[PDB]
C-alpha cells in the first residue's frame, strides 16, 4: 500500500496568498498523483491529474509538480472559493490511496473563546444519565484544549468534543465538550470544572459549578 | 451534464447486507471504468473498488475484499456495490466515481453525491431531547446562553430549529456536529439571547426542535 503523507494538516491563509500543499508517497508513484478539492457536504472535484495536468475548467491559479515521491499543489493566489480541503491521490497502483487532506482555512485575528458550562437537566438525571456540557464560542485559532475536572480530578475517556466548521461571518469556531456520567457517579461529585486553555487566553479559564447550587 | 446518483444507503446492523446503486447519465457509461470511494464521517477519502468498462477487471480495497462485490449493468447504465458482512467500520458516505479516460491511472473526474451507510448495532431511533440551562443563569454577559441536548439518535441526520415562546424563529443559534456515544449519536445546539433586560420578562422559555427521519421532536428550554 502506498502511504500518502500530506502536509500541512491545516493552513491559515488570506485571499491573495500563494498556498503550497505537499504530498509525499512511501514509494515512487512516478507522476501519477491526482489532486482533489472538497468543500463541506459536497463531493470531491478533480483539479489536477498526472501530477501537473490541469483538469478542464480548473482555474490556472492551480498548478502541481513533482515526481516519484514528492509532489506539491500550489494556488498562486487564494480566492474566496479556494478555501476547502485538498486531497492528493496516487493512481499508480491498486489500491488507490489518498492523503489525509489539507484544510485551507481563512486567516483571522486571534479570538478568545466565550466558555459556558451547563449542568444536566433533572429530567435527564431522573432517567439515569448525566451530561455536563461545556460550550466554547467564537474563538480562533481552532486549537483549544478543554479539560474536565470532577472534584479537581482530571477526566479522560468520558468527554466528547465537536468543533464546528469555520464560521462564514467571522471565521471563528465553536466547540462543545460533553462529559457523560451515570446519574449515580454524578451524585457522588460536587465540583464539575471545565478548564479551557486557548492560544488567546493568558491563563486557562475554568468554568464550573457545584452540584446543587443552581 | 454528467450525473451520477447513488442510492441504497440506510441504517443497518453489523453482519447485515446492503446494496448500493449509482445511476449514471450524461455520458457513455459503458465506455468508462467506475470506482466506489467512501468517506468515513469526519475523515478522509478511502478507495473501495473499481470495475473496468468491459467488466473484466475488478479490484477491491483490502478491507472490503470478500465482503463487497462490484458490478455494473451497462444496459441500465448503473453501477452496483454489494456490501455483505457490514461492520461498524463501513459507516461512511459512498461515492461512485467515473474515470476520465481509458487508462489504469485515470483520475476520477466526476463524482456522485453519495449515500450514507450507517452500520450500527443500535437501532435507528429519533433523538431524546433535554434542555441545557446555565447554572444560576448567564448574568455576567450581555447574552444568556440556553442549549438543547439531542441524544440517542440514529442515523446521524438531525436538524435543530429554535423558536421563541411567541413561535418565531431564533437567529442566534449554534449547531454542533454529532458525537458517537456508543452506537448512537448525540448533538448539541445553543442559543444566545440578549441578557440586556430582554433576557426573559414575558418569554418564560424558548422551543428547541429537531428533525430526524425516525421522528421530529421538540422541547421547551426555560429562560
Amino acid at each position: 500500500d502506498i502511504q500518502m503523507t500530506q502536509s500541512p494538516s491545516s493552513l491559515s491563509a488570506s485571499v491573495g496568498d500563494r498556498v503550497t500543499i505537499t504530498c509525499r508517497t512511501s514509494q515512487s508513484i512516478s507522476s501519477y498523483l491526482n489532486w482533489y478539492q472538497q468543500k463541506p457536504g459536497k463531493a470531491p472535484k478533480l483539479l489536477i491529474y498526472a501530477a501537473s495536468s490541469l483538469q478542464s475548467g480548473v482555474p490556472s491559479r492551480f498548478s502541481g509538480s513533482g515526481s516519484g515521491t514528492d509532489f506539491t499543489l500550489t494556488i498562486s493566489s487564494l480566492q474566496p472559493e479556494d478555501f476547502a480541503t485538498y486531497y492528493c491521490q496516487q493512481s499508480y497502483s491498486a489500491p488507490r490511496t489518498f492523503g489525509q487532506g489539507t484544510k485551507v482555512e481563512i486567516k483571522r485575528t486571534v479570538a478568545a473563546p466565550s466558555v459556558f458550562i451547563f449542568p444536566p437537566s433533572d429530567e435527564q438525571l431522573k432517567s439515569g444519565t448525566a451530561s455536563v456540557v461545556c460550550l466554547l464560542n467564537n474563538f480562533y485559532p481552532r486549537e483549544a484544549k478543554v479539560q474536565w475536572k470532577v472534584d479537581n480530578a482530571l477526566q479522560s475517556g468520558n468527554s466528547q468534543e465537536s468543533v464546528t466548521e469555520q464560521d462564514s461571518k467571522d471565521s471563528t469556531y465553536s466547540l462543545s465538550s460533553t462529559l457523560t456520567l451515570s446519574k449515580a457517579d454524578y451524585e457522588k461529585h460536587k465540583v464539575y470544572a471545565c478548564e479551557v486553555t486557548h492560544q488567546g487566553l493568558s491563563s486557562p479559564v475554568t468554568k464550573s459549578f457545584n452540584r446543587g447550587e443552581c | 451534464q454528467v450525473q451520477l446518483v447513488e442510492s441504497g444507503g440506510g441504517v443497518v446492523q453489523p453482519g447485515k447486507s446492503l446494496r448500493l446503486s449509482c445511476a449514471a447519465s450524461g455520458f457513455t457509461f459503458s465506455g468508462y471504468g467506475m470506482h466506489w470511494v467512501r468517506q468515513a464521517p469526519g475523515k478522509g477519502l478511502e478507495w473501495v473498488a473499481l470495475i473496468s468498462y468491459d467488466e473484466s477487471n475488478k479490484y477491491y480495497a483490502d478491507s472490503v475484499k470478500g465482503r463487497f462485490t462490484i458490478s455494473r449493468d451497462n444496459s441500465k447504465n448503473t453501477l452496483y456495490l454489494q456490501m455483505n458482512s457490514l461492520r461498524a467500520e463501513d459507516t461512511a458516505v459512498y461515492y461512485c466515481a467515473k474515470v476520465k479516460f481509458y487508462d489504469p491511472t485515470a483520475p476520477n473526474d466526476y463524482w456522485g453525491q453519495g449515500t450514507l451507510v450507517t452500520v450500527s448495532s443500535g437501532s435507528a431511533s429519533a433523538p431524546t431531547l433535554f434542555p441545557l440551562v446555565s447554572c444560576e443563569n448567564s448574568n455576567p454577559s450581555s447574552t444568556v446562553a440556553v442549549g438543547c441536548l439531542a441524544q440517542d439518535f440514529l442515523p446521524d441526520s438531525i436538524t435543530f430549529s429554535w423558536k421563541y415562546k411567541n413561535n418565531s424563529d431564533i437567529s442566534s443559534t449554534r449547531g454542533f456536529p454529532s458525537v458517537l456515544r456508543g452506537g448512537k449519536y448525540a448533538a448539541t445546539s445553543q442559543v444566545l439571547l440578549p441578557s440586556k433586560d430582554v433576557a426573559q420578562g414575558t418569554n418564560e422559555h424558548v422551543v428547541c426542535k429537531v428533525q430526524h427521519p425516525n421522528g421530529n421532536k421538540e422541547k421547551d428550554v426555560p429562560l
